[PDB]
């Protein structure tokens, strides 16, 4: 678990972390330890920062998994399907409710600003798709931003 | 090795006569002791018939301890028969199907179920129990421990069983877990039946069972095109052809899911199948449904729910309506879901023919406002079914895709050998009139 939250902090590698997180949550499982569900979430986390969010379900459902289910699961597994819809709005709407479980833990706190820039980035591009001469008051209107943050964005994308 | 045939056939009538008479106990200490010989001597026949009549005369007293104990002892008695314990627990289950009381049928069947766990040998019996066991935790209400149980057993392995009883198994299964609410449950082992198996001689309510559930299982989150495959299924069956209401409703249902369903080529191709069929006569208003959404041109939903919208929502006596889009919350959401399959239906006809469009045109063309429009286009180009780029400053819908030199190069070395292919056969055409013509 250490090992994982070590080599995930800074290390930009994140296939590692997982493998790591996976071994402590079967260790602390085998025992019925009650940090199996830290590590269920961290390695959740994992593969939300590895952007392959659909497989966040089949880890929940996996067949160890199923006696953890519970507000923390259900947290994360929400701010994936937020990170698969691209809806920033959603993501800020986990974040507020689940507000106990995805800003009290340092490590998930410490990956929130990257998350919410990633989730930006993409909602960006999802909502700019169809267009071809869109207005950035509308993509501002459309992305609930500030006009200047989202033209500062597009800039940094375009750049 | 050393037959027991004359000594058994000998000795049971008198045990019989003891044990209705009051001898219970020594008539079952003398029928172990002749049992016990018979399993060293490797007797079967003597030793199923000596189990079964210890577990009839056990029953025939209203000794229900005993009758447990007994058959618990005499399942685990060493280097017993599996041929025995078989015809024990077969005619343990008759008695557990006689008996009525609830607790003491639930203690029965538990110990029946503990003896034969994990045997071979003894497999169909324990699936049977089970079966009987969920039924009664239903009957009690509990639906959840009656799913449980029942998903507990595998019988798609057992190779004694009969492929009728395997899918009633598996269709029992399916039901308890809809009932449940386990959906990706319920698909698993919907996974199981095979298909082909609807063909052979009387698979006619097992084949309706299956895919009334499987209806089922797909609209829980709309699976249209499933759906309509499942009720051109329930159509096909003579069972529900021969009777006109049947299959009216079965046609009605695969129709308006046809509908329903999104557009791509797997749509299109069963769409014009299900029209090419005769019997649709019989259902004129769905068959124009139909063909309004087959053809290549703008509808418009105030006049489809002016025309079919009470026809195909409420009905009426000489042809009845269908749960498709009933007043429920089901069927408010599939109406919204064909509402917004006449809007795609537009835009892709407005794609098809147009060049370039403006947003206004458009969505005064779709019938919404300008906003709607372009939220839905917007979310069509995302998701990838059509091709089109909004000019929001110009408002201008663009439906042609950016032309390369090498595509006008090639559109027009492409007319060139079309021409020249027209040239030859305007040559051979008139060589034949030539021919014809000429001799005379």
């Amino acid at each position: 678990m250490q090992s994982g939250i070590i080599h995930a902090a800074e290390e930009k590698d994140w296939k590692t972390a997982y493998s790591y997180f996976y071994e402590a949550f079967e260790g602390y499982d085998s025992i019925d330890s009650p940090k199996a569900i830290t590590s269920l979430k961290y390695m959740l986390l994992c593969k939300i920062m590895l952007n392959t969010p659909e497989d966040v379900q089949a880890l929940v459902s996996g067949k160890l998994a199923l006696r953890y289910a519970g507000r923390q699961t259900e947290a994360l597994k929400c701010v994936a399907q937020a990170s698969k819809n691209r809806s920033l709005a959603d993501f800020e709407k986990a974040l507020t409710d689940y507000r106990a479980e995805l800003r009290d833990d340092p490590i998930i706190s410490t990956h929130l600003a990257k998350l919410y820039d990633n989730l930006l980035e993409q909602n960006l591009i999802r909502v700019i798709e169809p267009f071809s001469r869109v207005q950035i008051e509308h993509i501002s209107s459309l992305i609930k931003l500030s006009k200047a943050d989202v033209e500062r964005k597009l800039s940094q994308m375009i750049l | 090795e050393v037959d027991y045939s004359a000594t058994v056939d000998q000795r049971l009538p008198e045990c019989a006569k003891l044990a209705k008479e009051g001898r219970l106990q020594e008539v079952i200490e003398t029928l172990l002791s002749l049992e016990k010989q018979t399993r060293t001597a490797s007797d079967m026949v003597s030793t199923s018939r000596i189990l079964v009549a210890v577990v009839k005369m056990c029953y025939e007293a209203k000794e229900w301890d005993l009758l447990n104990e007994n058959i618990m002892l005499l399942s685990k008695r060493r280097s017993q028969l599996k041929q025995a314990v078989a015809k024990m627990v077969q005619q343990c289950c008759t008695y557990v199907e006689e008996i009525t009381d609830l607790p003491i049928k639930l203690r029965l069947i538990d110990t029946l179920r503990m003896v034969t766990e994990g045997k071979i040998y003894v497999e169909i019996e324990r699936a049977r129990l089970t079966k009987t066991l969920a039924t009664i935790k239903e009957q009690n209400g509990d639906v959840k421990e009656a799913a449980s149980i029942l998903q507990e057993l595998q019988v798609e392995t057992y190779g004694s069983m009969e492929k009728k009883e395997r899918v009633e198994f598996i269709l029992e299964q399916m039901r308890l877990c809809l009932a449940v609410k386990d959906y990706i449950r319920t698909q698993i082992i919907s996974k199981k039946i095979n298909t082909k198996f609807f063909q052979e001689e009387n698979t006619e309510k097992l084949k309706l069972k299956y895919y009334n559930l499987m209806i089922q299982l797909d609209q829980h989150e709309g699976s249209y095109l499933s759906i309509c495959k499942h009720y051109r299924a329930i159509y096909d069956t003579p069972c529900i052809q021969a009777e006109s209401e049947k299959w009216q409703q079965a046609l009605k249902s695969v129709v308006l899911y046809v509908i329903l369903a999104p557009f791509d080529n797997e749509q299109s191709d069963l769409v014009h199948r299900i029209s090419g069929d005769k019997k649709l006569e019989e259902i004129p208003k769905y068959k124009d449904l139909l063909k309004l959404f087959t053809t290549m041109e703008l509808m418009r939903w105030s006049t489809l729910v002016e025309d079919y919208g009470m026809e195909l929502r409420k009905g009426s006596l000489e042809s009845p309506a269908t749960d498709v889009f009933g007043s429920t919350e089901e069927g408010e959401k599939r109406w919204k879901d064909l509402k917004n399959r006449v809007v795609e239906h537009n835009i892709r006809i407005m794609a098809k023919y147009y060049t370039r469009i403006t947003m206004k045109r458009m969505a005064q063309l779709l019938d919404l406002s300008v906003d709607e429009s372009e939220a839905f286009l917007s979310n069509l180009v995302v998701n990838k079914t059509i091709f089109a780029k909004v000019d929001r400053l110009a408002g201008i819908i663009n439906f042609q895709r950016p032309k390369d030199p090498n595509n006008l190069l090639n559109d027009w070395s492409q007319k060139l050998n079309s021409l020249m292919s027209l040239v030859n056969k305007t040559t051979h055409l008139i060589a034949k009139e030539e021919m014809i013509h000429n001799l005379q």
